[PDB]
RNA sequence: UUGAACAGAGAGCAUUUCCGGCAGCAGAGAUUUCAGCUGU
């Protein structure tokens, strides 16, 4: 009779030399591993609880802030850690966000500096030294656009006349500014929107639809010759710089405070307006928004895109900011602070990992876009654990017990009470429109994505 | 764990090697448990280049058994499926892992280069160029690697421009050992001898001289003298004029003994002037 | 890609008794591709499996397998396995209830009189020998060799690694059967009272008290698949219980008389119950069919056990008898005792042994080895049963070579991923799904007398 | 069990393998380490007695204050609990919930009165002596430590004669008579 | 409370949704390569360098 | 982008290749500041691609004086020309991380396609490789680095002070 | 902004241009592998 038993042999399972690790034999039988749904449910629940205890999003404020509340912010789209901010008392500052300290400050204007951006100024007589000088220009309500250079310690190649290399001049005030991402060009909105270049001391072209003023401006990031602007007649106007002309405008219900273009989709933009939500619009069809981001409770002051194009940040007049996944339409996250008042400017840093907010008490604050995410480099075991936990929270996302935990935040008292009376108001109007629809004959079902456009020039067929 | 990744990277070749009916399941489980032993010893702590070498020897032995069993069972010399290159690719990757972990034993680096050269038509000479580039980056001062690199790219490929570039870069790095100088004058004499012999051959069927070797001879004398006067009397020149003239005499003796060796192995190039 | 052993690694799903969405269509296509890739690549690991299962095969027609002696096995197998086949002769205290840790490293014996010993049976290291002079009944380890629970005269006690008493449970009034649920951290208790009690060992909190309402609990086993408890009563009724429902999940009519013993397969598919009416019965668990009914055993089967490779060890007093491939659907797998005239379609015993002096108290297979530990009136005996253990364990579920640091970190990690007691259902895959109410289609809010004919108008 | 990390202290806080809720602070363990009780369940067979006397004192409080059955039975209970020395005086029936303790009914045990009247010098050595069989209350030897005494028998706790530790203390004080055989 | 209330948004019926949930992505239940393919996220950025806007081959 | 790293040391020159950038904006945070103390995470940032050892204590003292007064020596020229790719001089230079802001100009004077960075990111990368030292080099140098440090410090000091033994 | 010749990198993308078929023969290195002509 032949016969054979289990010969475990102890050389394959506990190692000979003491310096090396023990063997881990695997056996992928589901008989060996029994509770495959419950075990990863509890791992997804422990991941959501670990996220809710690791959510420490406030990095730090930078510097000492300003004196009179930050109303303009501009990142530069080529360096990771440099940031220009301007306040109401005319002072602008250039910031190193690594050390959280200003390269330089500038008493730029006398009024409010109402816009500022950054440039690589293509002069055709001089050569731009972009490895030691940074350039920011800035418009105010004292009818001036000024262009400044900054001494920057980022390369150590060299070894110098920092401020105010030139002063463009308008006859009326300015209200917004944004620079083209090539070809020495910028545009300033104000009493009317002008286009400029850094060589000529006068506007190249006036590109105004009608005699109604312009409140904001953004250039496109790819297809760089497409401008967009917000006018105080609740209007959003697109301009093209091939045709050197406006292109199409829409009139909404309330006033668009800001625009930002999608850096990864080149025809989509997001508007941030005074009814308390944001609108994701396609340039090729402005007859309908392709999303509405709804969760704010007062007027949305500024919006910005992640450089990955996958989520937006959105600061509003209720003293809180909100981060939104672009495909959803409700807030993924809310950041607030008892010290932060009336966040007027929000940018999304080029790392896609930090969020810069300028409030109006004076302070500019860094936040993490993902609160539970730390910024060290990770060994492969902890990196694998973190993305395993992300995939697991993703596929158990809608279970009631982990949804009530991942959904949870502490919102201030004012925003919570405005939220619940907003809920009972919306439920009341849905009740009344359901009754009215039960009776009356032809009540059209208007979409939420169309419920906020009062009209559109150049009708669609 | 990463031994798990490497071990289950090993499975498609034995899928194919069981489908082609040469190995059976009970013997391929034996080669997998031996390979499990080896992969665990490789990427655990306390690892050794002898663990790498024994894994390479085991993989070459199972490759030779696979070739023998293929010729005996299928009576073809390759099945043109996955299981005739996967195991040599595995050996090349074990070599790459070992040279990334312990880049300090030139025995292992040269075993890598020997196996990669002897792999034949299936390898790529730019793949040999890559491991020559990183080996010369890690060991710029070791001079036999420069000689071996230039010897591979002249005595196999006959690439005179790249061979001149290799020798000039090596002489840039360590212009102190006379062995690299002698192998450079040897290469230049071999190149000019092949030039004038192809001239003689094209004449017999159907300006540029040894002055290159004389100029590199001249800079050989100058820089070898400079480096010996800088090597000896090392820290400072705190030595009176007796010791300075003693030093300068000794560097003349050193340099002239090397030129004596230069003429002694210079006489046997008797096909040029 | 074909993989002759995929259906072990396959995973069942919901069916209704295709789509117009482009994005959802391609998402479901990616999901089906990923499921197929994952099943195939997970099933290709059987090359990487290190060891092979044991066996013994007759190689002749005169050589039957049930008449192969344990001394003949110990001569035919190696010295390490022959030394694992231990035998402790502990005569003075009572019949010894045996228990192994879930990796086979530690043994826990209890005398009926008072003698409880936790030990490393394969080294010679005992780490608790305590003589609790009241009649102990049963014991079990909790999550380790570091804690064990013993069921004493009335109260269940909990002892640490070296034998100091940690807890006296004031509930669990008269336990006779203890079993630990290791993924849920629950000590389950039943006995002479008609009550079933689930006690959380980690928090310390009595999770559930359930009225069996059927008198004392004669047998008790745990489904390793879905952690429901099969209790056998004096009705001939097995009932399947969960700590959520105060009623049994299922009540099966297994035997006549009482139910002497229950064992469940580790796949959670088959259950062997022995009654006191001399009847072994093999049950399908998932579909609740009765597979086999071996009636008229020569004497009532006092124990059953099922190995990790599906052997069936029945014990009828002095005798232990093991059948191979008895837990199968076909009628040719009904366990016989002889083959009447040499019928190949009769499942004769795979091997048998006679403990001639005594009557065995309980049976338990050693987890990852080829042994069957039977505890009897004069102590412990391991039997070399060659087909009877998972040769290829997983070393990150539970490891027989685990060290002190590995025990510490695995204890903290399994404590962290302890499953709640409410997730115990009859099937484990029912806690991701939707309700069996709440309609299966999601809703899109749009869906949210000729004179009397004249006298009509009046 | 591992002195858990911080995200660990927070994620699970009610875990405690050592001390549960129903341990009541391990007062059974603490008082039997104090008064050195040999086996288990003595604490709870005293606690049942404490619960029974507070229950029947409750229902004697329930009955109206005029009937002789009630008043005779509460004075009888109070005199019996004085007579077994559980109390130290015949005071209020409020002491039948303030002053009856499982501690005091352990105070009436035989080793602890032995340590009280300095016959031993520790309660452990008292249990040593009375398991070795040296003492007696009146005529009869006492073997088990569970024999608690009454208020009359704290006077005739004495060793037996031929107890050699009694002989060693007599020859310590060299009053060692040996006509009385010890 | 361990099973969802209705069918979540992107699916149309519970057969589709449970076909999403039917395979565990764990280390214990897949191979190592399949585990890595199942847990790598969609957006993978580099941790310290600037993300520029997209540029296409002539729009 | 901090693509390559130049570490000077008494045994020779080392060129490292930066694998993963550390965070720029979160560079003052606690985890980013102590990942350069943990070696298991620093080896995720830095990889050694080249090490040219010196010819002896004479060339060590020559290169110590040249590194001290901020000049590119011939061994520096050799190792940088071996290791750094021929980038452009007008568009996207290759980025070398040094620790000496007045050695940078001497590096761009010799290789115009190299822009040099010594700010706080390059400083803590440099002090990470200083903190770990012999572990990064994988065994490829002769001579213990602290013994060569003792010899080079004594030689540098006696040179700088003109210590005569007469 | 384009063109030119030059110097290259291994860091991308095609496709039927050949080879990874057989001998005869000489050559190469330490009895195994390596290197080209005339046809299948």
């Amino acid at each position: 009779m032949k016969i054979k038993t289990i010969k475990r042999s102890a050389d394959d399972y506990v190692p000979v030399k003491s310096t090396q690790e023990s063997q881990m034999p695997r056996n992928l039988n589901p008989e060996l591993h029994p509770f495959e749904r419950a075990r990863e449910y509890t791992k997804a629940l422990n991941a959501t609880k670990l996220e809710r205890m690791f959510a420490k999003p406030f990095v730090g404020q930078l510097g000492y802030g300003h004196r009179d509340g930050v109303y303009a912010i501009a990142k530069n789209y080529g360096s990771l850690n440099k940031l220009a901010t301007g306040s109401a008392d005319g002072v602008i500052k250039y910031w190193n966000m690594s050390t959280r300290e200003e390269f330089v400050s500038f008493k730029a204007h006398y009024g409010l500096v109402t816009g500022l951006c950054v440039t690589q100024p293509r002069f055709h007589d001089k050569k731009p030294d972009l490895k030691s000088q940074n350039f920011m220009l800035s418009c105010s309500d004292d009818k001036t656009v000024k262009l400044w250079s900054i001494n920057v310690d980022d390369y150590s190649n060299k070894n110098n006349e920092e401020g105010l290399i030139r002063t463009f001049d308008g006859e009326s005030a300015f209200q917004g500014i944004d620079s083209h991402r090539e070809n020495s060009t910028f545009a300033t909105g104000g009493a009317k929107i002008h286009l400029w270049d850094v060589n000529r001391l006068k506007p190249v072209s006036d590109l105004s639809w009608g005699a109604d003023n312009i409140t904001s401006l953004k250039f496109n990031q790819n297809e760089t010759d497409i401008l967009a602007s917000t006018g105080s007649d609740n209007s959003i106007v697109l301009y093209d710089l091939r045709t050197n002309s406006p292109t199409q405008k829409i009139v909404q219900t309330m006033r668009t405070n800001a625009i930002c273009w999608n850096p990864m989709e080149a025809f989509n933009f997001v508007t941030a307006n005074e009814d308390h939500n944001a609108y994701y619009y396609d340039m090729r069809n402005l007859s309908r928004s392709l999303n509405v981001f709804k969760d704010h409770v007062s007027a949305v002051m500024d919006v910005d895109f992640s450089p990955t194009g996958d989520e937006i940040v959105t600061g509003s007049y209720d003293k809180s900011i909100r981060i939104y996944k672009t495909n959803h339409g409700h807030s993924r996250e809310i950041y607030h602070t008892k010290r932060m008042q009336h966040v007027f400017q929000v940018k999304y840093s080029m790392d896609s990992k930090y969020i810069i907010s300028g409030s109006d008490d004076g302070n500019v604050r860094l936040w993490r876009s993902k609160a539970w995410e730390r910024s060290n480099v990770k060994t492969t075991r902890e990196k694998n654990k973190l993305e395993y936990d992300e995939k697991l929270k993703e596929r158990f996302r809608h279970m009631p017990e982990i949804k009530r935990i991942s959904r949870h935040r502490h919102v201030p008292q004012v925003i919570k009470k405005a939220q619940e009376i907003k809920n009972i108001e919306l439920s009341s109007i849905k009740r009344r429109e359901a009754n009215e629809r039960r009776t009356r004959k032809d009540m059209p079902y208007i979409s939420e994505r169309k419920k906020q456009i009062v009209g559109t020039v150049h009708k669609y067929e | 764990s990463k031994t798990r990744y490497y071990l289950e990277q090993c499975i498609p070749e034995m899928d194919d090697l069981v489908e082609k009916g040469l190995f059976t399941k009970n013997e391929v489980s034996l080669i997998m448990k031996k390979r499990t032993d080896f992969e665990h010893r490789l990427n655990s702590r306390g690892s050794s280049i002898n663990d790498y070498i024994k894994y390479i020897n085991y993989e070459s032995n199972v490759n030779k058994l696979r070739a023998k069993r293929c010729k005996r069972i299928l009576q073809v010399k390759k099945t043109n499926s996955l299981s005739d290159w996967s195991i040599q690719q595995r050996i090349g990757f074990i070599y790459q892992r070992g040279t990334n972990k312990f880049p300090q034993d030139l025995k292992f680096w040269a075993m890598y280069l020997n196996y990669m050269k002897a792999r034949g038509n299936q390898t790529s000479y730019k793949k040999i160029h890559n491991i020559y580039n990183q080996l010369l980056k890690l060991h710029p001062t070791n001079v036999d690697i420069w000689i071996s690199c230039a010897k591979y790219e002249y005595e196999v490929h006959a690439n005179f421009k790249s061979c001149r570039n290799i020798f000039q870069n090596g002489l840039r790095f360590n212009p102190d050992v006379p062995k690299l100088w002698y192998e450079y004058v040897k290469f230049e004499l071999n190149f000019i001898t092949k030039l004038i012999n192809r001239r003689k051959v094209m004449g017999l069927i159907n300006a540029l001289r040894g002055d290159i070797a004389l100029t590199i001879f001249d800079v050989c004398m100058k820089t070898l003298g400079k480096h010996y006067i800088n090597k000896h009397k090392g820290y400072y020149a705190i030595s009176d004029s007796k010791m300075n003239i003693e030093l300068n005499k000794e560097t003349l003796n050193y340099l002239f003994s090397e030129s004596l060796r230069y003429i002694k192995l210079f006489d046997e190039f008797l096909d040029l002037e | 890609k074909e993989r002759e052993n995929q259906n072990k690694f396959e995973r069942s799903t919901y069916t209704n008794n295709q789509t117009k969405d482009k994005k959802l269509r391609a998402g479901l296509k990616k999901i089906d591709e990923q499921y197929k890739k994952a099943v195939s690549s997970a099933a290709a690991t059987d090359y990487l499996l290190p060891e092979s299962n044991g066996y013994l095969e007759p190689e002749n027609e005169l050589e039957k397998t049930f008449k192969v002696q344990q001394s003949e096995i110990k001569s035919s197998v190696d010295v390490s396995t022959a030394n694992k086949a231990l035998d402790l002769s502990l005569k003075e205290f009572g019949p010894y209830h045996i228990k192994y840790a879930k990796n086979g490293t530690h043994l826990l014996i209890t005398g009926r009189k008072g003698h409880v010993a936790s030990m490393d049976w394969r080294k010679g290291q005992l780490r608790a020998e305590l003589f609790l002079n009241e009649t102990c009944h049963s014991a079990t380890y909790l999550q380790n060799e570091q804690y064990f629970a013993v069921a004493q005269k009335k109260y269940t006690f909990i002892y640490d690694h070296e034998g100091t008493e940690l807890h006296r449970l004031k509930q669990h009034i008269e336990a006779r059967h203890l079993d630990f649920l290791p993924y849920h951290y629950l000590l389950v208790t039943a006995g002479e009272t008609g009550w079933l009690k689930y006690h959380d060992v980690s928090t310390g909190q009595l999770v559930s008290e359930l009225r069996t309402k059927a008198g004392p609990t004669m047998a008790m086993a745990q489904n390793p698949w879905n952690a429901v408890m099969h209790l056998g009563h004096s009705n001939g009724t097995v009932s399947l219980w969960s700590p959520s429902m105060p009623e049994p999940l299922v009540k099966l009519l297994s035997a006549r008389g009482p139910v002497n013993s229950i064992a469940i397969d580790r796949s959670g598919y088959y259950m062997a119950t022995t009654g006191a009416d001399r009847s072994m019965k093999i049950w399908d668990i998932r579909n609740f069919k009765q597979l086999h009914s071996v009636e008229s055993l020569p004497t009532p089967g006092t124990n059953v056990s099922i190995s990790d490779t599906g052997l069936l060890a029945l014990s009828r007093g002095p005798h232990v008898t093991l059948w191979k491939d008895a837990l199968k659907l076909s009628g040719d797998s009904k366990p016989c005792f002889g083959s009447m005239g040499g019928n190949p379609h009769r499942n004769t015993p795979y091997m048998s042994h006679l403990f001639a002096g005594n009557k065995v108290e309980n049976l338990g297979f050693v987890p990852f080895e080829d042994l069957l530990g039977v505890g009897h009136q004069t102590g412990i005996t391991n039997l070399i049963v060659p087909g009877a253990g998972e040769a290829n364990y997983d070393a990150l579920e539970l490891n027989p070579f685990e060290t002190k640091k590995q025990r510490q970190e695995q204890e903290v990690r399994t404590l962290l991923n302890k499953l709640p007691a409410d997730t115990i259902t009859l099937d484990p895959n029912s806690i991701g799904s939707v309700d069996k109410r709440s309609s299966t289609i999601r809703l899109n809010a749009k869906d949210l007398d000729v004179i009397e004919e004249a006298l009509s108008r009046f | 069990v591992r002195k858990l990390k911080h995200h660990e202290q927070k994620l699970l806080k009610k875990v405690d393998f050592l001390e549960w809720k129903q341990d009541q602070g391990h007062r059974d363990t603490q008082v039997m380490r104090t008064y050195h009780i040999q086996n288990r369940e003595d604490y709870h067979k005293y606690n049942r007695i404490c619960g029974d006397i507070r229950r029947l004192a409750n229902k004697l409080s329930l009955l109206p204050p005029t009937d002789p059955f009630r008043r005779k039975h509460e004075q009888l209970l109070l005199d019996k609990l004085y007579a077994m020395g559980v109390l130290t005086t015949k005071s209020k029936i409020s002491d039948l919930e303030n002053k009856v303790t499982v501690s005091a009914i352990c105070r009436r045990r035989l080793p602890v009165i032995m340590h009280r009247l300095k016959m031993a010098e520790t309660i452990q050595d008292a249990v040593k002596f009375i398991e070795q069989g040296h003492v007696r209350v009146g005529p009869n030897l006492i073997n088990d430590p569970a024999y608690l005494v009454t208020r009359n028998m704290e006077d005739y706790v004495t060793w037996v004669d031929n107890s050699k530790i009694k002989k060693t203390l007599l020859r310590y004080r060299n009053q060692i008579d040996d006509f009385d055989f010890s | 409370k361990y099973q969802s209330s209705a069918v979540p948004f992107p699916f149309e019926n519970r057969e589709q949704y449970e076909r999403s949930l039917r395979m565990p992505i764990g280390q214990e239940w897949t191979s190592r390569a399949s585990h890595q393919e199942l847990i790598k996220p969609r957006i993978m950025t580099k941790p310290g360098q600037v993300i520029d806007p997209l540029k296409a081959p002539f729009k | 982008p901090i693509e390559y790293l130049l570490f000077e040391e008494p045994t020779g020159y080392a060129v490292f290749k930066v694998k993963l950038q550390q965070d720029d904006i979160g560079s003052r945070l606690k985890e980013v500041q102590e990942q350069i103390n943990d070696f298991g995470a620093f080896t995720k940032l830095i990889e050694l691609v080249s090490f040219a050892p010196f010819k002896g204590a004479a060339e060590a003292l020559e290169n110590a004086n040249d590194i001290s007064e901020g000049l590119v020596s011939e061994s520096l020229k050799a190792i940088l020309d071996l290791n750094l790719p021929k980038a452009s001089s007008k568009k996207k230079n290759i980025t070398l991380a040094i620790s000496d802001k007045n050695l940078g100009p001497s590096i761009k004077e010799e290789f115009p396609y190299v822009d040099c960075i010594s700010n706080e990111l390059a400083q803590d990368l440099i002090r990470g490789v200083r903190l770990h030292g012999e572990k990064l080099f994988k065994g490829l140098q002769s001579g213990d680095l602290e013994r060569a440090q003792l010899g080079l410090g004594h030689a540098y000091s006696r040179a700088k002070v003109k210590f005569s033994v007469q």
